[PDB]
RNA sequence: GAAGUCGGCAAAAUGGAUCCGUAACUUCGGGAUAAGGAUUGGCUCUAAGGGUUGGACAACCAACUUAGAACUGGUACGGACAAGGGGAAUCUGACUGUCUAAUUAAAACAUAGCAUUGCGAUGGCCAGAAAGUGGUGUUGACGCAAUGUGAUU
RNA sequence: AAGUUGGACAAACUUGGUCAUUUAGAGGAAGUAAAAGUCGUAACAAGGUUUCCGUAGGUGAACCUGCGGAAGGAUCAUUA
RNA sequence: UUCGAUGGUAGGAUAGAGGCCUACCAUGGUUUUAACGGGUAACGGGGAAUUAGGGUUCGAUUCCGGAGAGGGAGCCUGAGAAACGGCUACCACAUCCAAGGAAGGCAGCAGGCGCGCAAAUUACCCAAUCCCGACACGGGGAGGUAGUGACAAGAAAUAACAAUGCAGGGUCUUGUAAUUGGAAUGAGUACAAUGUAAAUACCUUAACGAGGAACAAUUGGAGGGCAAGUCUGGUGCCAGCAGCCGCGGUAAUUCCAGCUCCAAUAGCGUAUAUUAAAGUUGUUGCAGUUAAAAAGCUCGUAGUUGAACUUUGAGCCUGGUCACCGGGGUCGUUAACCUUCUGGCAAAACCAGGACUUUUACCUUGAAAAAAUUAGAGUGUUCAAAGCAGGCAAGUUUUGCUCGAAUACAUUAGCAUGGAAUAAUAAAAUAGGACGUGUGGUUCUAUUUUGUUGGUUUCUAGGACCGCCGUAAUGAUUAAUAGGGAUAGUCGGGGGCAUUCGUAUUCAAUUGUCAGAGGUGAAAUUCUUGGAUUUAUUGAAGACGAACUACUGCGAAAGCAUUUGCCAAGGAUGUUUUCAUUAAUCAAGAACGAAAGUUAGGGGAUCGAAGACGAUCAGAUACCGUCGUAGUCUUAACCAUAAACUAUGCCGACUAGGGAUCGGGCAAUGUUUCUCGACUUGCUCGGCACCUUACGAGAAAUCAAAGUCUUUGGGUUCCGGGGGGAGUAUGGUCGCAAGGCUGAAACUUAAAGGAAUUGACGGAAGGGCACCACAAUGGAGUGGAGCCUGCGGCUUAAU
């Protein structure tokens, strides 16, 4: 098994720090996949630019329209997806009113059962969310 | 090749308790052994032991009174100062009024507790309760 | 275990607890020395004169009764050997598969024992150097282990 | 600065030596002087590298190189002469070699390699009008004779 | 004092090469999420040619066959 | 390593050392203990977060050190700057412009644009701390004071006092109270006194100051995890929830609306980074037979680990706290502080003092060393986060007194004291040794005197060295159920070379004969009245060693089976044989490495990739039959993998009962055989294994190892961290090539996987049972012609 010698200090810390390696939590935190290849740079929150609506398809064993924004971030232009958590607001959320992401919880995976999705709006046009569904504060004119 | 004879003089001892055999052979033999042995046998874990003196390591005959649980060696023998003496316990002791690690301190070999009072630490030699 | 087999076999011998010449063997340590110093001027092995001593003449264990052993007893009479027993019969041995590689080319089984006693050979060589039994600069060779030997 | 022309035809440009540096590909042998850069005169010195020879040495005689420095002038110096242009791809022939003397030098022929065929001498192949005739053959299948393809993979 | 001859520090500019990152790029070859269809056991039973591994050839598709191995077999068994 | 990289000489420059630079001379310096290069989404540390221990993450940030003022470069002044709120030059920005020109740097304090998920006044003051200056007085966007914020921390306001029918309980006691009255009222409104440089705030404080909109406390959830709905209306696998499982197709506890409750409370929730979980990074403390993973085997270097033994036993006292314990030592056995120098003593050493580690690791202790921080001592910010202040004294209101402002953490590394257990190198082997008021001598220095200075001699004090001189007991640890090397009888389907035999297959000649021969479940193809198949003789070819062939042997593995001879080698056994630690493991590094595949030569009987034909099903294209290519054989060169398996690394120790089996040895007044062999029995060592059991292990199957593991540590290599993507791409490397070695990322999935159990299924087997099954020579029939009745198609309006 292990080495137990009084000197193999070497060998322990070798072999530790060549299988560290195999962990996926180290290789995420290591390899700096959070800001080279995730959309955002390590960011809780960012902004973009809306593109379009999607009504992905919901795999097995639902079936449903979700009513998802394709958006394009401000600060790096590239696009993704998000998801509306109130219900039949997607009247309220146009094209283009520069939008407020944030995460879902998974940490970069995909929630339930929509492939494709891992931000959620927090804020839309300055305004936010809570507001516009219980009617207690309205959009502004842009 | 043999690397500790301490080791495989503990391991007989503990086969032989859990066996139930009242008596047991361990070769070769060593100082290490004799005053690990005078230790338990102070302690009152071990009944009379005879050494046999041939013309070799030469070989002891332990008489075995049963009231060990486990007698195991701790190698590599780390340095042990007086306060890593209470991490030890509680490692491997099963409490702090049950169980004996023994350490070869500049004094010689002697128990924790001996050593603790003659406030000077050594190298863990192994344990016994 | 063995040094290059799986074997682990433990035959040897079993030398008695008594360190005193017989009764009867009334050896004299002086006479069992002429005959061990007459032994060596011939040029056989320290072993081989040891078994003789042993077999034919009947006595015991040489330390028992001359105090030395048989290499340090011909050391210090002056007729010690180049090289000890143990490093000349390996080089003997290296010599002769070598010589029977050359020969026999297609004996991949010789080759492999040939490299093995080749390492077996380089080993003690090297404890011998350590221990100073033998010059510093002792470079086994391969083209001149026939030197060795001889 | 190739806009000429079917076409860079012709010409120009490069060129010696020393010091740096040199890619794809590859049969690992090359490509390669790849490509791309710098220097070069004269004079005055410095250092190192070898021979015999009079009592650690030694005054000669008899010698050629290399490297470096200063100074100087037309910022020039292989000063005439001498003397590679280079690179990226496609088709084709493996290469060295050979031929249409006097219009075609090639992708044509040949080549090593590969494969096939006949023949064990009372024979295979060839020759002769015939021959008591000749060649292969001063030979014997690792040979001779007859063909096709054309390096390596 | 301006200016001038030499020495070093030398910012910065042209010409080329190398390194890291990014943006291109038609098009070619991959798998993953996959509209009906497509498809027979190649495998799960002796899966209907027992299975599988290495190697080589062939085949639209799993795959078929040759050689040597393993049972992870469907046999721990023929002493007469 | 040029154009300085390593060292030396000399010089220059620097305040000074220095390859800092220059000229010359040699080729040196670092590196698997990771040099060099690359990334850093890297200023470093005190420190912060999580908190059994060990560990993991962070440190831009109140302190210390370093660099910088858009980017480099250069310089003056000055003790001190390569200063930028100093200057000069260039580049990128921006700037007034009479187009000649001047010119500038907020990563300083406020403030502005832009990038942004993300961060405040173009406020007051030198009163406190300190700094500068010519200076008791000046200045300080240092610093202090205030102003806006959702959050960083510490303390509590939203109230409680009763009557109230009833649920009640027990004449004692809570409840909603479509209800009221008296109570305690604190924020605010506002002049006072304190506070402050002046103000804000704080403590005191003119007075006013709640009855329901009182002066309305919210954020998430109520299927589980994890707490709280089969309560009511609307949609109805849709809208949608949903971190995961999961719910939603009319009874929706999970969708949206009402009600109630639940956790927290001026806070709740969400996202991201980290920690605990994670014993899923395992040193403590993982796992590798079957779930991920023991390399095909062997050698072996760095590295790690390394058998036992060298001052021990007994008798003492002693001052000391819990009859114990810690400590100090001779007395002497056994020698008493080894030794160097000194003081006196002087028949040296005997006593004491200075140094005493050869050289350590290790342990204890001490010195030395920032504060802040943490733990923590003391002290009544009304408690507390705080702070380092404070306390007396309640009868004169006392020309004062009295405490503190601790302690620890320190050792990573360095210095020092004490100990010599554990683990390391040497001591005197060709004695090349303590040898020493020492038998003889050399050589030098003057630490001194001979007159102060300079020089030789040497009495003298001392360092060093030359042949001897026996002062003495002159010097070598046992020889490990460690290892190596001998030596004897052996043993082996271990290796190589040569060599002998065997029948089988195919082919060739000839001979006897004629109808079919082959093949398959059935065929078909092909050949055969020309002599097929069969049978008899001879010869040739290459391949292969059947039966004996076994839960038997050998070899490191792959593998090895005819005889004989030679060569080299190997294990086990026997041994009062030799050396003496010479050993285990392996990164790297190398040898061997089935079959198949490659290059050529020789050889090519059978089989047989590819291929050729004929049934086969619908299609066969594959299985089947015959032929047949490369291949199967050998020689010389290659590679480098397989289910290369015991799916199980190597060395060492221990652990239960039996019977077979191979090799060796020991014993038998046991059997047998023309001096030994064969058989049998008992003991032991070394192997291949088998049966039972499970103290013990595991998830189980199972395991004498996969046991001696939560009671976790004998030593040492290789390897895995959910499945795909993928052993794929790219990169490097070996090979002529196929290919071998090394070997990711993006993206996606909530599961793949192991063991075992119960049903189900099997063109699986074994027992059976049946006219809704068959056999039976079956009997009658339907279906064949025509009609009753019912079912689909058609028609209609309903059929």
């Amino acid at each position: 098994g292990k080495p137990a010698g009084l000197n193999a200090a070497r060998k322990l810390r070798n072999h530790r720090r060549e299988e560290r390696w195999a962990d996926a939590h180290y290789k995420k935190r290591l390899l700096g996949t959070a800001y080279k290849s995730s959309p955002f740079g390590g960011s809780s929150h960012a902004k973009g630019i809306v593109v379009e609506k999607i009504g992905v398809e919901a795999k097995q064993p639902n079936s449903a329209i979700r009513k998802c924004v394709r958006v394009q971030l401000i600060k790096n232009g590239k696009k993704v997806t998000a998801f509306v958590p109130h219900d039949g607001c997607l009247n309220f959320v146009d094209e283009n009113d520069e939008v407020l992401l944030s995460g879902f919880g998974r940490k970069g995976k995909a929630k339930g059962d929509i492939p494709g999705v891992r931000f959620k709006v927090v804020k839309v046009a300055g305004v936010g969310l809570s507001a516009l569904f219980h009617e207690k504060k309205e959009k502004p004119r842009a | 090749v043999r690397q500790s004879v301490l080791a495989d003089c503990l391991n007989n001892i503990v086969n032989a308790e859990r066996r139930g055999r009242r008596q047991v052979l361990i070769r070769p033999s060593s100082k290490v052994i004799v005053k690990f042995l005078t230790v338990m046998q102070k302690h009152g874990y071990i009944d009379e032991f005879t050494e046999i003196d041939d013309h070799r390591s030469g070989k002891i005959v332990i008489q075995l009174n049963g009231r060990i649980n486990k007698c195991g060696v701790i190698s590599p023998r780390f340095n042990v100062k007086l306060k890593d003496i209470e991490k030890w316990v509680n490692q491997l002791l099963p409490s702090r009024q049950v169980g004996v690690i023994v350490l070869t301190t500049s004094r010689g070999i002697m128990s924790h507790n001996e050593a603790r009072a003659k406030d000077a630490g050594g190298k863990i030699l192994g344990f016994f309760y | 275990g063995r040094m290059h087999s799986k074997g682990k076999g433990i035959a040897s011998s079993a030398l008695p607890y008594v360190r005193s010449p017989p009764a009867w063997c009334k050896a004299d340590a002086d006479s069992v020395v002429e005959q061990i110093l007459k032994f060596s001027k011939k040029g056989m092995s320290p072993s081989q004169i040891g078994v003789t001593l042993r077999d034919s003449h009947g006595i015991p264990q040489v330390r028992f009764i001359t105090g030395q052993k048989i290499m340090r007893i011909l050391k210090a009479n002056g007729l010690a050997p180049e090289l000890p027993e143990d490093l000349y019969n390996l080089i003997k041995k290296a010599v002769s598969v070598r010589k029977h590689l050359e020969r026999n080319r297609k004996d991949k089984d010789s080759k492999f024992r040939l490299i093995l006693i080749e390492s077996r050979i380089h080993r003690l060589a090297r404890y011998y150097r350590k221990v100073g039994a033998l010059p510093p600069t002792w470079k086994y060779e391969s083209a001149t282990a026939s030197a060795l030997v001889a």
